[PDB]
């Protein structure tokens, strides 16, 4: 059969960086020209394996992430990266084995009047390890007194991402999809 | 948690929401700009509405972090930026009044119109009718009829408006923890905090004078040489002695000398250089003359610009549909979106208004990467000065054979460097006394050496003193002659040009110093020259962060204004003018009168 590469990099909508969506394409036969087909890519790189050397690898679990960020932004998907979404939204471990695909979408992701379906984390409390999920809207205090709800020194933890199609070329929205290859002793499927 | 910290996570939010109601205002601005409909002006005033209220809860949010616990620079410059009053510390009433009467001195200025000569339908506007009639004219009796008439028109019905308006100002500056608003104006030009590098505002006053004393020579000789080439044209009616008539100079108050060169030529036989008829001879439409201003900018080792620029903003008029305003002006909407709003044709002044445009455009990319409250010149006659060292630059000689505008058979002459120095000195040399003049009039009148009931006695007594200039007819105490000026009505400060000017000739010298040039600094050019570049994108990045005393600094060597450069720039032009007038009379003696 075929891998369900397909239906992730044409997906209807995509999630925020936030709260981002994992997809597991274990037990299929790898093809990979579905993701070689696709528009042009703002950005493309793998670090661990070689892009040709991926039709004959065998591995057990393939991972699929999925996001929308901004344009600037992007250079921070990589291992050993400080920055606003390394910290707090999406981290990849040190010892990192797969690709990783951006391709701008302005025309798909531009309401003309403030596109703020997309959110991302600013404020929190430590940092994130790797490949970590955290929804969570309580109030962050960054005082010395409790907090009885929104006032002085108390804030959204979240901030909403608004995108125009006016913006320039750093403000405007990027579809990211990473490929983490797992390698296990159970035998390979993929 | 600290204060420092407490203030760090409150600047970030700050930040964030600001960039987007700030895109939002100047998108809704532009729209008005380029299409005025009543649609526009509602939506320009709905979200400069938002804006404001913004700004201010944040500075009510932003008085509990004290100043005296925060260390870090940058931080505090914020904190200093964002919890100013302004002029709420006012009572409400106060506050009303003050704004109604700025309302009404605008509406008055702006609608201003003489018509008493003759039937009332001879109706002269400012603008179009008065400007002109002032630009050229070759009668007395008009110009002086014009000049009194409006002078009239603006003092008798502006006067109080302005004592009014000068008391509440005073008022809202003393309690606003100043002296007065004199003082006010001159807190921009301060640095207090950082060692080796600091400035108040009686060292900017003593800078000024020091500045102005050291250039009063060449004023002294320029002001010789033109009262003598007056005299020629204009007979029995200057004396030899100086004081040449305020009205009978050119423009309307005389800020500028640059349509006296129909009258001041040194030499007729020997015209100007152009290249209009070069430019309209192959074709060259609105696209070509950005396309090579963006190449030498290029060529001098700063960026592209964005594809955003170009589609986005329109650079040619649109016609009688869809009337719009043309004042070039370069946009910075703030999320990565720069625009450029200007109608162009095949001009000379339109070529290098693009460079001086651009040059604006480049300090913006620059220092973008700043944060919000800290994306701004150092001074407020940085971003002039760059653009007119850009279009200093794109002017010489040197460049136009390079680009292709002349032939490179056609060979430079003395007599035409002696006629573009003589056109620069018109504009840059004869406007500094005027503007410091008028800005220690305002500064001693705001402060209180002057009083109340002397206010045109002594501004004609400076003038006299300082400018070089009489009253062609006595005038009474009622008149408030100086409010006929855009700026003071429109409570604006003047010192930004001459500062200005005296920041542009020293970056124009240091920067043509590193590009390897040889010869005298009039036709330096900084093509092809990436040092240059680097030298001046390294002040350009630094925008509001560090202080102005530090950026000049980095770029020329010296950390305080000098005249200097402005002195060598204008070298053989001095010369020359100390070789021609030495059989006339030098300097003015205010005895003459009416
Ligand atoms: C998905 O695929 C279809 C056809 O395979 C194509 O028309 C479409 O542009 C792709 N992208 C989206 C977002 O639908
Ligand atoms: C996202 O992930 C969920 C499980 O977390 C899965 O059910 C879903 O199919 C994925 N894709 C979309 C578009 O929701």
């Amino acid at each position: 059969n075929l891998c369900p590469f397909h239906e992730v990099f044409n997906a209807t909508t995509f999630a925020s960086v936030y709260a981002w969506n994992r997809t597991r394409i274990s037990n299929c036969v790898a093809d990979y020209s579905v993701l070689y087909n696709f528009a042009p890519f703002f950005a493309f790189k793998c670090y661990g394996v070689s892009p040709t050397k991926l039709n004959d690898l065998c591995f057990t679990n393939v991972y699929a992430d999925s996001f929308v960020i901004k344009g600037n932004e992007v250079s921070q998907i990589a291992p050993g990266q400080t920055g606003n979404i390394a910290d707090y939204n999406y981290k990849l471990p040190d010892d990192f084995t797969g690709c990783v695909i951006a391709w701008n979408s302005n025309k798909l992701d531009s309401k003309h009047s403030g596109n703020y379906d997309y959110w991302y984390r600013s404020l929190r409390k430590s940092k994130l390890k790797p490949f970590e999920r955290d929804i969570s809207t309580e109030i962050y205090q960054a005082g010395n007194k409790p907090c009885k709800g929104k006032g002085p020194n108390c804030y959204f933890p979240l901030q909403s991402y608004g995108f125009r199609p006016t913006y320039g070329v750093g403000h405007q929205p990027y579809r990211v999809v990473v490929l983490s290859f797992e390698l296990l002793h159970a035998p390979a499927t993929v | 948690s600290t204060i420092e910290e407490q203030a760090k996570t409150f600047l970030d939010k700050f930040n964030h929401e600001a960039e987007d109601l700030f895109y939002q205002s100047s998108l809704a601005s532009w729209n008005y700009n380029t299409n005025i409909t009543e649609e526009n002006v509602q939506n320009m005033n709905n979200a400069g509405d938002k804006w404001s209220a913004f700004l201010k809860e944040q500075s009510t949010l932003a008085q509990m972090y004290p100043l005296q616990e925060i260390q870090n620079l940058t931080v505090k410059l914020q904190l200093q930026a964002l919890q100013q009053n302004g002029s709420s510390v006012l009572s409400e009433d106060k506050s009303k009044r003050l704004n109604t009467i700025l309302n009404t001195m605008s509406t008055i200025y702006s609608t201003g119109k003489v018509c008493n000569p003759d039937n009332p339908q001879e109706c002269l506007l400012l603008e179009p009718g008065l400007n002109e009639i002032m630009a050229n004219s070759l009668d007395y009796n008009e110009r002086l009829w014009a000049w009194e008439s409006w002078r009239s028109e603006v003092g008798k019905q502006l006067r109080p408006l302005y004592e009014e308006y000068v008391v509440l100002k005073n008022e809202m500056a003393r309690a606003n923890h100043y002296e007065d608003y004199g003082d006010y104006w001159r807190g921009d030009y301060e640095v207090n905090g950082v060692d080796g590098y600091d400035y108040s505002r009686g060292q900017l006053i003593e800078d000024v004078e020091h500045t102005f004393e050291e250039i009063k020579p060449l004023y002294e000789h320029l002001h010789a040489y033109v009262r003598a080439k007056l005299m020629n044209a204009y007979p029995s009616y200057i004396s030899p002695i100086g004081c040449l008539p305020a009205h009978l100079l050119g423009d309307m108050w005389g800020r500028f000398w640059t349509n006296l060169y129909s009258l001041t030529v040194p030499f007729g036989q020997k015209p100007n250089i152009d290249v209009t008829d070069a430019m309209v001879d192959q074709a060259w439409d609105a696209q070509r003359i950005f396309k090579e201003a963006e190449k030498f900018f290029v060529s001098v080792g700063l960026p592209n610009m964005t594809q955003g620029f170009w589609e986005n903003s329109m650079l040619t008029d649109p016609g009688n549909v869809q009337k719009a305003v043309c004042h070039p002006t370069a946009w910075d909407l703030g999320k990565g979106d720069f625009r450029i709003l200007m109608c162009t044709k095949v001009t000379m002044d339109d070529f290098l208004t693009a460079h001086h445009e651009m040059g604006h455009i480049q300090y913006d990319m620059a220092y973008a990467a700043q944060p919000f409250l800290l994306r701004n010149g150092a001074n407020e006659g940085f971003h002039e000065a760059v653009g007119e060292i850009m279009s200093l630059s794109a002017a010489t000689p040197k460049h136009l054979k390079s680009i292709g505008l002349l032939s490179p058979d056609f060979q430079e002459d003395n007599e035409t460097e002696i006629n573009f120095l003589l056109k620069q000195a018109l504009t840059i040399v004869g406007t500094l006394p005027f503007t410091y003049m008028l800005e220690k009039w305002r500064w001693m009148v705001f402060k209180g050496e002057i009083p109340k009931d002397q206010w045109m006695k002594k501004w004609w007594e400076m003038k006299r003193e300082i400018v070089g200039v009489v009253e062609p007819v006595p005038h009474d105490e009622t008149y408030c002659d100086p409010a006929s000026l855009f700026h003071v009505s429109n409570d604006y400060s003047f010192i930004r040009y001459y500062t200005r000017t005296l920041y542009q000739f020293q970056f124009q010298e240091a920067l043509c110093q590193a590009a390897k040039h040889e010869g005298p600094l009039h036709k330096c050019d900084i093509s092809n020259s990436t040092e240059a570049g680097q030298k001046l994108f390294n002040m350009l990045r630094l925008g509001k962060s560090e202080p102005w005393t530090l950026a000049l600094e980095n770029v020329v060597g010296a950390k305080n204004m000098n005249v200097r450069p402005l002195l060598n720039y204008f070298e053989p032009l001095f010369t020359w003018l100390k070789d021609q007038n030495k059989n006339s009379f030098v300097g003015w003696s205010t005895d003459w009168s009416p």
